[PDB]
RNA sequence: GCUCUAAUUGGAUGGAAGCAGGGGCGAGAGCUCCUGUGGACCGAUUAGUGACGAAAAUCCUGGCCAUAGUAGCAGCGAUAG
RNA sequence: UCAGAAGGGAGGCGAAAUAGAGCAUGAAAUCAGUUGGCGAUCGAGCGACAGGGCAUACAAGGUCCCUUGACGAAUGACCGAGACGCGAGUCUCCAGUAAGACUCACGGGAAGCCGAUGUUCUGUCGUACGUUUUGAAAAACGAGCCAGGGAGUGUGUCUGUA
């Protein structure tokens, strides 16, 4: 659940920004936003063996 | 008191006429900079070569005036490729064993730039007693 | 903050310096580019005359909008920024000082380098209409001189 | 104006054909040579007088804010005739521009020589003007 | 070319990494040296490992220049010194 | 010194204070001052390649210029003689000769000298980049600038391959 606690939503057009999740004005939850979530991250569920 | 750089300095290896003539070839020739598309024109864009990949880029597309792009044809003469502009091949040294089986008629030596001065004094000496140049040799200060 | 940015002799020459001055680091620029060069008797009269309007600054860079003046010579725009010319009286009253303390003749010393560096910002908010607010700031300046004998 | 050029040659445009001592010139002033242009107003052009009289005056003519300005007396004529024949806005051209001068009548004590293929024959040709004329027919003050 | 693991093997307070400026090699990705700064760590070969390479997404965050000594600090039936 | 528990000067400590307090290192964008080059008659994808000028402590590159000579691919003459053409000119011989890029040798020379680097000038070519598009310099879309961040990953199953 790294980066994914936030009800951050995207604007979407209007107010000539990207459309990015937002919370508080800060870009939140996706993996190009700074403290959004790592998007291929390492897995426990791999088999490493 | 003036500076004078340690070991054989002057020392040139010996080519064969063929090599030597490669050697003054490459020399002559040269090559184009090879710097990446308009690196020129913002600074977040560096030198360092990338393939110009867009569909529409002058450069990728060989417009005269845009620089040349990477292409085999442009590779130095196998023989003397890599080569010191003296014409030695260079051989990198960490310590005194590595001076073992150099040939100081074809080859000069340099030494890594994080060997300090204790252990440079001593590979310095050995080497030109090998015959073996220094190409980064140490200046030390001696009489006018 | 700064460092002096150019070499001195410590036998021929006096040191100053201001911190943090809050004041325009434009016409800080403006005056220090008029006054090197002078002696620091010369500077002081100058900057006095200034502050009561007979002599003009000449902006040479920091122009826009700015009214001609006569006595501006070689150029036309000019001002009378007296709050950064009174601080730069206190950077000479300081070198003039530290220079007599010295076994120097203060006033007759020649500038060498006057430079002012702009070292920061004091941060401020203005509230806007429809709700946002924007910057209204303050700049922070640093200013060396160094004083030379003749 | 009667600053005394110093001409390596001087040429006398009287019965010749504009465009054809233009085009030597020019090649010339591009050589090297400083050439003064002698008795501009005695130059010519051939054909219909009513056609060439148009054209020029359509130059006087046109323009605007920016501006196109086109001279009317026979010297200036002769100028901009020879500035078409030089690449007047790079360097070597403008230099060689500035060694080409064009006067009315003879300033010189020498009188000027007549280049080849330039000459109209007056008594095989009744169709053609003299620059003076078209000078007159513009409006210019006719000082010569 | 980047990270960390392993084996083999090296460098460093007689100055590691990083950084700035500069010299050499490679078609090139990039390698390497010198000087200054820095003041404690750093490689090479082989076999692995992967949150591994950016000029772009009205991309994200932070910093910063021009804009500019510019707009506003007048306007309101309360013009106030 | 100053209105001064400020700040500045001088001084002290320490290997270091450019370790002086949000103080290890201290990039870029960018600012002040200053150096080199250009510069108030002149034209705009900012460059690539070639060539000039001015500038350059050492180090890590050491080449480079001129006369002569040797070698000498393709190509390849003048003049002269003979013949032809109304003429521009051509043919035959001199002759595959002289010449001919690179490379080398003798002699002489350069030390801002050669390379290289900064800037500028001249020549040739040149309307960014990425994307959308049949067609983009586009009056199609995106970005003010820089740094850092930012996109084929795991399990299961199936099918190939080494
Ligand atoms: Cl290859
Ligand atoms: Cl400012
Ligand atoms: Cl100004
Ligand atoms: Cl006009
Ligand atoms: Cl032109
Ligand atoms: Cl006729
Ligand atoms: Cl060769
Ligand atoms: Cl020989
Ligand atoms: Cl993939
Ligand atoms: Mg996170
Ligand atoms: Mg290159
Ligand atoms: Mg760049
Ligand atoms: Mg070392
Ligand atoms: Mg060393
Ligand atoms: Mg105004
Ligand atoms: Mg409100
Ligand atoms: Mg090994
Ligand atoms: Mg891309
Ligand atoms: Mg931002
Ligand atoms: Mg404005
Ligand atoms: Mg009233
Ligand atoms: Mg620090
Ligand atoms: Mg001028
Ligand atoms: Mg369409
Ligand atoms: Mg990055
Ligand atoms: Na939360
Ligand atoms: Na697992
Ligand atoms: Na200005
Ligand atoms: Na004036
Ligand atoms: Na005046
Ligand atoms: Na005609
Ligand atoms: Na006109
Ligand atoms: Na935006
Ligand atoms: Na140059
Ligand atoms: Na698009
Ligand atoms: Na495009
Ligand atoms: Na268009
Ligand atoms: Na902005
Ligand atoms: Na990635």
């Amino acid at each position: 659940y790294a980066g994914l606690r936030t009800p951050a939503e995207s604007f979407g057009s209007g107010r000539g920004q990207a459309h990015v999740p937002k919370q508080d004005g800060r870009a939140r939850r996706v993996p190009q936003a700074v403290k959004g979530r790592s998007a291929h991250p390492p897995k426990t569920e791999k088999d490493r063996s | 008191t003036e500076l004078q750089a340690r070991g054989l300095t002057e020392k040139t290896p010996d080519l064969s006429d063929e090599d030597a003539r490669l050697l003054t070839q490459r020399h002559r020739v040269g090559k184009p900079q090879f710097n990446r598309q308009d690196h020129h024109k913002k600074k977040r864009v560096s030198t360092s070569w990338r393939k110009p990949r867009g569909q529409l880029s002058k450069q990728r597309r060989g417009i005269k005036g845009k620089g040349d792009t990477v292409e085999a044809g442009f590779r130095s003469p196998t023989a003397v490729r890599g080569k010191h502009p003296s014409g030695f091949e260079e051989v990198r040294v960490h310590n005194v064993d590595d001076l073992e089986g150099v040939d100081g008629d074809t080859e000069a030596v340099r030494i890594a730039s994080k060997v300090g001065a204790r252990k440079r004094e001593r590979i310095e000496e050995e080497a030109e007693d090998a015959g073996i140049r220094v190409l980064n040799p140490t200046y030390v200060e001696v009489e006018v | 903050g700064i460092s002096y940015s150019v070499e001195a002799d410590p036998d021929t020459t006096a040191k100053a310096m201001l911190r943090e001055r809050q004041m325009s680091f434009k016409h800080s620029k403006a005056i220090a580019r008029e006054i090197k060069g002078k002696t620091a008797g010369e500077a002081v009269d100058y900057l006095e005359a200034v502050i009561e309007g007979d002599q003009p600054v000449p902006f040479k860079q920091h122009n826009s909008g700015v009214g001609h003046k006569s006595k501006v010579d070689g150029w036309d725009a000019g001002r009378y920024p007296e709050k950064a010319s009174k601080a730069f009286l206190d950077l000479l009253e300081n070198a003039v000082g530290n220079a007599d303390h010295q076994g120097f003749d203060g006033e007759a010393m020649t500038i060498k380098h006057v430079a002012a560096h702009k070292v920061g910002e004091q941060q401020g908010r203005k509230p806007r209409a429809m709700g946002r607010a924007s910057a209204w700031n303050s700049p922070q300046v640093d200013v060396e001189l160094i004083l030379e004998e003749p | 104006s009667v600053a005394e050029f110093d001409a390596d040659v001087i040429v006398d445009a009287r019965d010749c054909i504009m465009g054809r001592v233009a085009s030597q010139v020019a090649e010339q002033a591009l050589d090297g040579e400083t050439v003064a242009v002698v008795n501009a107003e005695r130059a010519v052009i051939t054909g219909r007088e009513e056609q060439i009289v148009e054209k020029y005056e359509k130059r006087v003519d046109i323009g605007n804010d920016n501006g196109y300005f086109y001279p009317k007396r026979p010297d200036g004529i002769f100028k901009r005739t020879i500035r078409g024949m030089l690449p007047h806005k790079k360097q070597r051209g403008r230099e060689a521009f500035e060694s080409v001068r064009v006067y009315l009548g003879n300033p010189y004590d020498e009188d000027g020589e007549v280049l080849d293929g330039t000459s109209l024959d007056r008594l095989s040709n009744i169709k053609f003007v003299t620059l003076g004329e078209i000078s007159e027919t513009l409006g210019a003050n006719k000082t010569w």
